[PDB]
RNA sequence: AAAUCCAGGUACGGGUGAAGACACCCGUUAGGCGCAACGGGACGGAAAGACCCCGUGAAGCUUUACUGUAGCUUAAUAUUG
RNA sequence: UUGUGGUAGACGAGCGUUGUAUUGGAGUUGAAGUCAAAGCGUGAGCAUUGGUGGAUCCAAUACAAGUGAGAAUGCCGGCA
RNA sequence: GGGUAGGUGGUAAGAACCUCAGAUCCGGAGAUUUCCGAAUGGAGCAAUCCGGUAGUUGGAAACAGCUAUCAUUAAUUGAUGAAUAAAUAGUCAAUUAAAGCAAUACGUGGUGAAGUGAAACAUCUCAGUAGCCACAGGAAAAGAAAACGAAUGUGAUUCCGUGUGUAGUGGCGAGCGAAAGCGGAACAGGCCAAACUUAUCAUUAGAUAGGGGUUGUAGGGCUUGCAAUGUGGACUUGAAAACGAUAGAAGAAGCUGUUGGAAAGCAGCGCGCAAAAGGGUGAUAGCCCCGUAUUUGAAAUUGUUUUCAUACCUAGCGAGAUCCCUGAGUAGCUCGGAAAACGUUAUUUUGAGUGAAUCUGCCCAGACCAUUGGGUAAGCCUAAAUACUAAUUAGUGACCGAUAGCGAAACAGUACCGUGAGGGAAAGGUGAAAAGAACCCAGAGAUGGGAGUGAAAUAGAUUCUGAAACCAUAUGCCUACAACG
């Protein structure tokens, strides 16, 4: 509104009040800021549900879920016969994309997924463009034939790798299974269930 | 491609004259029209008009022209078959000459 | 404007209300007192300044 | 009347204004009372029976 | 062209009537249609009467009507030893 | 058997227009529109024929309304 | 790049050309881009006038061509430099940004009425609305407890439903009306100052540039050890891949007869469909044409996402010392106002005045005190859910169909009105195709009557249908002694 000369107001006290909150020697912190928040965890003493709180931030990462989903989930399953601590662990590895990241044609889970709603995936009942259908323990997962069309070939090989719960044949694009995950093939990663009980008291 | 070009046999399938033969002289695209010689003679009645060195003459009497035709009232005619009949054409690519060519779809002549 | 220079405090509308609560509107302003400081060399610089900002200047040792 | 959508069944009657195939949770009152006939399968039968209750 | 115009084929006397009638009652008079005139009437035309009253209508103005306020003046306080 | 004058007003039963949803039907051998006539109804209203007209329209049951013009010194257009 | 055999924009025929060495046309990327206008060399009555400087070409010079540059403000830097020795003010030069506009729409802030209601009116309401102004952004604002609040309680902000028209607040009148809690959408918490320490400033630093730190079941610093080499971001550069956007390619299936001016209608016999959406074709076409379903394709630009690497940030649990630091004209208090539902009051804010303390500390739990409990003010940044549509693509409508729908279906903010701000219309349809009536007659001609084209000319440019009021003609009846809603 005229010559507000920030020098000359600046310089005119060199401490005062203003000048110390405005301080141009203000650094950039363009890096602190983002990564420590990123995303954090412990345990702590006067509320021991630390443990439990930091097991769910592990475990819902493992699959790149948003806690909203995870909710919905959970309140599926929960209603329906009894101790159900085997049914929730087939609810939540029953992921179209994590079924086609545990197939072995993506080197990572988040690629797959990437890849499922680019719609490279055929289903049999139905087909698929959304990466977060659950999917029935009998059921098969056809592969494209563009995506052989485009060889990168390279994932057919991780397919075979596999790990015992699934059964997919190499370059044939085919896979199916049964005996769901056991408590082996889901490591020590995040191998705990009194988060679970954790989620009745969040979600009614 | 096109249906109709500028050149080639096509007879009428509708209309006063049923299998009017004609050749294409000119084809308007944006207009869907179709001038072909010998079919729909209409005679506009001749004024007379003098006002250029050409126009001091300008004798017109009862002069017959062409008058365009709807390019869905066309259809191409063929000549390679011993039977010539009516029928629709195909937009084929030959390796060949990596051309396009028109091709029937009741026979297997081209154009 | 009648402002301080210092800081860009300025004046502050209200109303002023009566027996009755006749509304009516009003202007506080700010107290600018001439000043004179030593910046810069003690280069002394006369600046309408408001009487807050004087006493935070007095205690500040600037004014001296 | 379906319960599985069957791909082969909605790739044909389709071009067909007259007739149409539907799942259970997509009937009606007015799609089922318009139909003047219908084709049910079995087992939409049995999921009916289940969601009559 | 114009204002006007509910439809008209549009007399007078006495009476009647929303209390002063071309149209109602009782009588009298009068062939159909123009033109030039003058204004009696059609409570003639133009202007939802300016006068009067009403509206818990408007606006202008006045004052020791009420409530406030610009301005003027007095004191405390800060700049101020 | 007792009734049926009627303003303000209260109540009940219907007509008509356009469109939508289901059924059926007519139409260049002539639909809508539009004019005329010596028809049918208790009322809103509804037909028949002929002329003009040249492409949509009708019947039933429901549904939704910018749904019914005589007056506002009402607006617009035309003509006295 | 795609794509062809036509093209030279509409009222538009003709004349003259271009085009198969691939035209016109569509898409991507570029080139040129007069003057006014923020207008910015100076002015000025907008699209005009008058220049300076440094080059270069003609002239013998004045001069005339051809180029580039010349506004102001702010910041930085350098040079120069007054009153007055120094030093500044000032002056000059260079570099970097700012100017303005619009989306009749959303955001923030400042300012801020009145008509009206209360059946008058002043408190109040209207209403923090209209308006004025400033600043943006693609959203903005807000934001991580000195909090809610009464409990073995929740644990940033934002938005929706309920709590409820409840508690309350009101000339207790008209009226106004939350905050908790609960159910949902989305979810994210970070970073400085001070301690302590390093280096440098006539080191009078009380200043500059680094390491250390970011708190409440207090945290950090001081000294001393164990365990760590990771996980994750609101993150930089690259590489690769995928999904798209900006032109496109392919894309099935019918004949006969009848009315008809014309068939696609009607009837007979057929055919195709992942295509029976739609448009045109002389009537009403799944199979005439263009298309649609479906399968596909990008030289160039661009969007989203993923992977790999790569900068930049990011890390636990103990012991002792009892020492230091934790945001002051600040929080409070007084005098006038305001924000919250509250008409000023516990909480928030401030115009004037005054003014504290430092974890055995400070604030809060609707005056206030004590106990209990909760939380750490006076520093900063923060995606998502949220608000809107001038514009681009696709599409929809028990929405309108020339007095309707935007004022504007046509060349409408035009014609026109006013000095100006401003106000502001009406007007669409020949025929399938102009095949737009050659020719003859009357007339000066327009025009009319024939002829001709056409299914129709009473479809003729006055051009779909053509209602009434209104003006004329005529068959038949009545009417010139007659008082007439
Ligand atoms: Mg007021
Ligand atoms: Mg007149
Ligand atoms: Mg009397
Ligand atoms: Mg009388
Ligand atoms: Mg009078
Ligand atoms: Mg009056
Ligand atoms: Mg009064
Ligand atoms: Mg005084
Ligand atoms: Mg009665
Ligand atoms: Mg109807
Ligand atoms: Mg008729
Ligand atoms: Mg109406
Ligand atoms: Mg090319
Ligand atoms: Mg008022
Ligand atoms: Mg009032
Ligand atoms: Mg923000
Ligand atoms: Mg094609
Ligand atoms: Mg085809
Ligand atoms: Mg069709
Ligand atoms: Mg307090
Ligand atoms: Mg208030
Ligand atoms: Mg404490
Ligand atoms: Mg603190
Ligand atoms: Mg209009
Ligand atoms: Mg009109
Ligand atoms: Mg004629
Ligand atoms: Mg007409
Ligand atoms: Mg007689
Ligand atoms: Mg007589
Ligand atoms: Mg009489
Ligand atoms: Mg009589």
């Amino acid at each position: 509104k005229y010559t507000g000369s920030i020098f000359k107001r600046s310089r005119r006290l060199g401490f005062s009040l203003l000048e110390n909150n405005k301080e141009f020697s203000k650094g950039k912190k363009r890096k602190t800021i983002p990564g420590q928040h990123g995303n954090r965890f412990r345990s702590s003493t006067m509320s021991g549900y630390a443990q439990q709180l930091q097991e769910k931030q592990r475990m819902q990462y493992m699959y790149g879920i948003t806690d909203k989903q995870f909710r919905r989930l959970f309140r599926l399953v929960l209603k329906q016969r009894g101790n159900l601590a085997v049914n929730l662990f087939r609810v939540l590895e029953s992921r179209l994309d994590n079924i086609v990241y545990r197939m072995g044609f993506a080197p990572t889970r988040r690629s797959a997924r990437q890849l499922v709603n680019h719609g490279h995936v055929l289903l049999n009942d139905r087909t698929v463009d959304t990466p977060s259908i659950i999917l029935n323990p009998g059921d098969k997962v056809r592969l494209k034939a563009k995506t052989i069309k485009i060889p990168i070939v390279k994932a057919a090989s991780e397919s075979g790798v596999v790990s015992p719960f699934v059964e997919t044949n190499n370059k044939t694009f085919e896979g199916t299974y049964v005996r769901f995950p056991e408590r082996s093939e889901l490591p020590a990663g995040i191998n705990e269930s009194y988060v679970v009980e954790w989620y009745k008291r969040l979600v009614k | 491609m096109q249906r109709i070009k500028k050149g080639d046999k096509v007879v009428v399938i509708t209309g006063k004259n049923k299998g009017g033969s004609g050749i294409v002289l000119k084809i308007m695209p944006a207009r869907q029209q179709a001038i072909v010689e010998g079919l729909n003679k209409v005679t506009r009645h001749k004024k007379k008009d003098q006002t250029t060195k050409r126009a001091a003459k300008q004798s017109t009497g009862k002069v017959q022209q062409e008058a365009p035709i709807f390019l869905s009232k066309l259809a191409l005619f063929d000549q390679k078959a011993k039977q010539q009949t009516i029928g629709k054409i195909k937009y084929v690519m030959d390796p060949k000459t990596n051309k396009k060519t028109r091709v029937f779809k009741k026979s297997n002549n081209t154009l | 404007a009648k402002k301080d220079q210092l800081t860009l405090r300025g004046p502050l509308y209200g109303n002023n209300r009566s027996h009755s609560k006749t509304i009516t509107r009003r202007k506080w302003n700010v107290n600018l007192q001439p000043c004179k400081v030593k910046t810069a060399d003690g280069k002394t610089t006369r600046i309408l300044v408001s009487t807050r900002t004087l006493r935070t200047l007095k205690k500040h040792n600037r004014l001296s | 009347v379906v319960n599985t959508l069957n791909t082969n069944l909605e790739q044909s009657t389709s071009n067909i204004k007259n007739v149409q195939v539907k799942h259970l949770d997509k009937v009606s009152v007015r799609d089922l009372m318009l139909a003047n006939a219908l084709l049910v399968e079995k087992e939409v039968l049995k999921a009916l029976e289940g969601k009559f209750k």
